[PDB]
């Protein structure tokens, strides 16, 4: 939903992709090409991995019997005893669903909105010897080889160094 | 020629819900709700006490079944279905307040009231407390009058508290099968006992009459109870029917009780028990046992709910 | 020269709402969450439905003339009325709320003979409080005598044992006369003494003669008591007068709900949240309606209103 | 607030538009018009009703009296009643303003969102064909007739068709 | 020549919990959980009443403690721990019930029972309730029999509530030392003492024996309390060993009670109170006191939960 | 995190700015300088105050004593009265907790938005003369002097009045 890349412009996700979370397809003079970028993917997990400590903690509060399984109580303190505990097993049902679906909603979109910061940097480094595809491409005005393409990938790439022959082209 | 940027997917991912969506599929998933119970105490590392036969409240009074209970020690309690306070039919007044009390007391140490008799028998026994023949609540003396239907002369009993922390005093009143029968014990006319503290004024008169026979008696005894402060004084005044206690209790410690119905196991740890078991578990929620005590995950009303650990799942 | 435009809808007349960061934001569209309307009838359509107007729920149990009807009666949902008396000669029960909790979720009641019998007494003792026509008594319950005024009253044992498959609902009572002669011209004369038991239950009771003020002209009482018997176990009841007999043993039919109301009831109308003042129908989360309905209910809240929007912020000119 | 379009650089919303939540306005050679986007429309109706349904259900949850309106219990267990129904009351009071609060600033922001989402497919259809007004508004660098506008609507327009022309202007 | 955008920050930023990581620093944030108390009762103003040595119950029965309280007022009732009922020894049955009835009424106004007798003494006394020299509970009468052993002669008194509000009605039991002792304060034989309204059957006697002494007094009183309707009788049937109402008691209107050990200040305003002090503050939770009562903010385990109020901190 | 641009595609914050919460830095012919945009700054904080307002607040709920610190009530209905005690302090503080850490990830976001949507706003303003840096910079193709980077700064400035000189130097 939130930031309309994942299940938005992207039409679908890669099962080719088994070494990350994002990463980059190429297409090129000598073939096709993927790979997985660290900086982005990290960041995701990191994320989720701090709502999972959150979660996953210790009550250091005891609580003891009030009540017993083997010589019932007298009715009245047992009544009022029992409306007590349905009142908070409503009041923790309550919250753990609540809980659940709050973070369900923010895990999705932050995990979204990951990919779309990893789209904009790139349509970054490229100023003007590209264009935006509309489907998550970028179309390169000039020819880039394997090794031009992990210059973009590994964020060191000169954009000024084809903008004579790039712009000449579109 | 291009560059194209993209995202994982699985073929297989697991759904859960969403503030706006039910049933969307993301990546991963984590539950968050324990549905896995051990189906033993887990004990490991805790000085533990099960009182099998043995009924909490008899700790104090002390049946056979108790015998070997008068003392105890514990970080951790637990009591059985198959336990009883008592060998002579009877029950505790403020039953539960006293088993709230000692689950909690880390155990009991006893100490000689030192009450001193003459004028009377201090050995009546019966074959509900049977040790080899007939005998007694090991921690209680029964009193009675010094033959068959003699006369019970008016008795003054007192204790000072002389110890730091409050002393846990206990007591018992005969209500004898007959009006007949409450004279062949303690002879005749009616009968009062009085008991005070600087804390608690109360008083009783015996019931005498027929009641279902239950180990094989239509006699009853009712057992009374309170906390003695440091320094207070107890005193009974009292003319038959009066079961009086020989020793006093003062409490140890802390500790925590259980009710079970499985086997201890010093191989597992935990510290959330119910009475099928041990929920050992880090999750925030459990659905396994709402009467779970100890340190737990909150009790929830659903068997699960899934946690989205991955990104939303879009294949072909 | 020539052009495209996008945009989103708006309205002349938004509602206005909260959010986490300010307050009284318009929005497109909203929608109530807490509920305000009551229906001021008992929506009672569908479900076996038992009102028992003046009769007291505990008085079905010892039948006074009120409760006639309503000595067997056969629920799911119970509804107690303000007018209801559970008694005609005047007394209470103890632990009279605990046992009113019982009864209101038993799905009724249904009786069976103590098979009590007497020999050595009256047992036919009336009074003008409980009139059906003349002098009367309680239907469930004996008045036990001695043979005439002030005759002695001779030591008796009485025992029943549950055979049945589930518990029992034991019930009894203890006179207390207006007067200590008055207790003698009933019961003969000297202290008197009343013991109970079971396997479970250990209590006994001494009567209590003396001034009261009249209440439906009378200046005595009766103390009512109740036990559960569990099935196999066995009560016995020895006594020496100033005792009223049960002639019935209860039993619990299955699975109910008790509600307290003033309203009438309604068979054409649903629900499961029932209060005093009527039904709460509705599916939403909350109502401030009233914190003490029982049922399945939404929750109770404070505010009156609570609006949850349904659509986008509202800007128009 | 948060996608910075509606109540941003957007200046107002129409009244005219009864026919959805999102549209187009276009100006050509022919005349003006408007008309409603489906799928934006849908995806956030959709969403919202998502919302409605999760709060709008059923307690399956009886509780009964422990009270008793006509005759009043004890007072010491009454007060000790009175107390856990005044607490039960402050947690749910707390719930509820809380609940409605966090969702309504979720439906306001994905309302945005979904608006932010449709400017941006038809920026990218129209690459280099147009420029961004700033105020939500595409200046199309070449003629473009009703036909065509309704090609951009529906999501079947080549860009390089006015590519030449209209990298031209 | 270029223009850029940028935003703020500083050398030292404060340091919060997301739901996404801990410890995150943050340009400027505020605390959430009060954690500082003021040790003085805030009573600015509001009519208050500070008891002293006047137990609360004792405002009801009158021993000298209480001659100054028997007829308050208040907005704001304060209960000390020096407090006593009582000046002969004795206790209150459901007297924590009485209590809390109390702490709310905004007070009470007093009113003649109007009883009046012949055929006793009125006039007992006791040096546990010392006025200059032997008194008693000053709205309760020492019911005694005309001089030593006399018999004590069947009464009966009743009172109607011809008021528009409930009436707070009480009363007290009298057991003696010795059952002789008994005697010689209200002759001979079992004693009874029986209790009714239209709305409450009770019935009471008398158990005499030793207690150990408290006030130099080895007996003690028990008293009884009940709630008459407007238009209800009460009567007392009685025959000895009774300590009868002079006067009984009305509500006055709403008021709060609390139980402190620190002084009152009516220079501060506040309205949430624990026994160490007022806490005066804005925010949503307190760490404080668990079981401060009034209008608090709700009680939590942390120590502090900073909210951030500022952007995220970015320096060099 | 959200948006990407604080602790994002901005390399860092300014100690210089004490004048607002977001700013502008130029550099032209004639030096260096920086100023803060009120309308942006104000939004934020006028946001971040509605937080606040919405948890200071005031119960009127009054609660009184149940219980007992001088003369302890009865054991049984003591316990049940600190269980029920220690079960709200347990509702409590898990509500206290979350709702800090849920407003704190949105406070910060909306921090971050804030940022996002004044140089979107911008980039629109020099519709052509000008290209994104990429660091949070816009390099102007053509000479703007300090009057002319006011006109950027307070939303009044016309882009076709530098088109025609501009597009040129992008060749
Ligand atoms: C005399 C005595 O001390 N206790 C006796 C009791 C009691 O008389 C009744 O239980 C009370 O009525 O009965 C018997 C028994 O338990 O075997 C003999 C026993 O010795
Ligand atoms: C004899 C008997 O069993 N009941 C009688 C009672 C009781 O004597 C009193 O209630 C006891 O104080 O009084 C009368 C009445 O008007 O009802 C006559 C009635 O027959
Ligand atoms: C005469 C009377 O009514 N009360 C007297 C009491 C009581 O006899 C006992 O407290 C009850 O056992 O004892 C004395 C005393 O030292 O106060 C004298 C006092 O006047
Ligand atoms: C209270 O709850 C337990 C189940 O948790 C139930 O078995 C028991 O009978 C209930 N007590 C009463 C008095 O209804
Ligand atoms: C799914 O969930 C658990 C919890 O995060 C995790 O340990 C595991 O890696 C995940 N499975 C896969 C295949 O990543
Ligand atoms: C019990 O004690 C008495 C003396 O107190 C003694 O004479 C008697 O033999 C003892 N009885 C039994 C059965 O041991
Ligand atoms: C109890 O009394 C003794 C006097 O022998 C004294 O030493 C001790 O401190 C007292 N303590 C308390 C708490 O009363
Ligand atoms: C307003 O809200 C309700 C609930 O969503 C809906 O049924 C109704 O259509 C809405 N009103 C309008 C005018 O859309
Ligand atoms: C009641 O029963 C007795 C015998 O038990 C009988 O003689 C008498 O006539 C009956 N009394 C009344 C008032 O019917
Ligand atoms: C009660 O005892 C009888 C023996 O006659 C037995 O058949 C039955 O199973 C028992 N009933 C119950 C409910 O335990
Ligand atoms: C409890 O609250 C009700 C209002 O719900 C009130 O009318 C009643 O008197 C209160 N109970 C006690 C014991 O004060
Ligand atoms: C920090 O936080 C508080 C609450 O907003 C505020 O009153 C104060 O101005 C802030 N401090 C600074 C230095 O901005
Ligand atoms: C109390 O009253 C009696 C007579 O009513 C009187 O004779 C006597 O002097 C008084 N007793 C005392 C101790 O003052
Ligand atoms: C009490 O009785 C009197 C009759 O004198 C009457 O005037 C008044 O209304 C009664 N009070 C109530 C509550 O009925
Ligand atoms: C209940 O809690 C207090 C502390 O809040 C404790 O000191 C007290 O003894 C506890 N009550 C009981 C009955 O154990």
């Amino acid at each position: 939903g939130l930031f309309g890349a994942i299940a938005g412009f992207i039409e679908n996700g890669w099962e080719g992709l088994i070494d990350g979370w994002y990463g980059f397809r190429h297409q090129n003079a000598q073939g096709e090409g993927t790979a997985a970028d660290y900086k982005s993917t990290q960041s995701a997990i990191d994320q989720i991995t701090g709502k999972l400590n959150r979660l996953i903690e210790k009550t250091n509060q005891q609580f003891e019997l009030i009540d017993n399984e083997f010589t019932e109580v007298e009715r009245q303190i047992g009544n009022v005893i029992n409306w007590t505990r349905d009142s908070m097993t409503e009041v923790w049902s309550y919250n753990a669903e609540l809980l659940v679906a709050m973070e369900n909603q923010h895990t999705i979109d932050l995990a979204d909105s990951e990919m779309n910061k990893l789209y904009e940097r790139v349509k970054r480094q490229l100023r003007e010897n590209a264009e935006e595809d509309g489907t998550g491409c970028f179309e390169i005005f000039h020819k880039c080889d394997d090794d031009c393409m992990a210059s973009i990938r590994n964020n060191t790439y000169d954009h000024s160094k084809y903008r004579e022959e790039a712009i000449q082209n579109r | 020629d291009k560059i194209c940027l993209g995202h994982h997917a699985v073929s297989n991912g697991t759904k859960v819900n969403t503030l706006t969506e039910r049933g969307v599929e993301v990546v991963n998933a984590t539950e968050t709700v324990e549905r896995t119970n051990v189906p033993r105490i887990c004990s490991k590392g805790k000085r533990t006490v099960d009182l099998g036969q043995c009924g909490l409240l008899g700790t104090i009074t002390g049946p056979p079944q108790c015998d070997q209970f008068l003392e105890f020690s514990a970080d951790l309690i637990i009591e059985r279905r198959e336990g009883s306070d008592v060998c002579y039919p009877g029950k505790f007044v403020n039953e539960e307040a006293l088993r709230q009390i000692l689950r909690e007391s880390g155990g009991i140490d006893k100490e000689t009231m030192g009450f001193t008799y003459s004028g009377i028998r201090t050995n009546g026994t019966t074959s509900a407390c049977r040790r080899s023949g007939s005998s007694f609540y090991a921690e209680m003396k029964w009193l009675l009058s010094n033959t068959d239907n003699a006369a019970f002369p008016q008795m003054t009993k007192s204790y000072k508290n002389t110890r730091k922390d409050p002393a846990l005093i206990i007591w018992g009143i005969h209500h004898s099968g007959s009006t007949t029968e409450q004279t062949k014990l303690y002879g005749s006319g009616n009968k009062l006992i009085t008991v005070g503290s600087s804390n608690y004024q109360q008083s009783f008169v015996p019931s005498p009459g027929a009641r279902p026979q239950v180990n094989g008696q239509s006699g009853r005894i009712d057992f009374h109870w309170l906390i003695l402060n440091p320094n207070d004084t107890v005193t009974f005044s009292f003319n038959g029917a009066f079961i009086a206690p020989d020793r006093a209790s003062f409490l140890r410690g802390k500790s925590m009780g259980i009710q079970s119905e499985v086997q201890v196991d010093a191989n597992c740890e935990g510290d959330c028990y119910h009475s099928g078991g041990t929920i050992i578990s880090n999750l925030p929620f459990q659905n396994i046992n709402s009467r779970a005590v100890g340190k737990c995950p909150r009790y929830v009303k659903q068997e699960s709910l899934l946690l989205a650990t991955g990104m939303k799942n879009v294949p072909e």
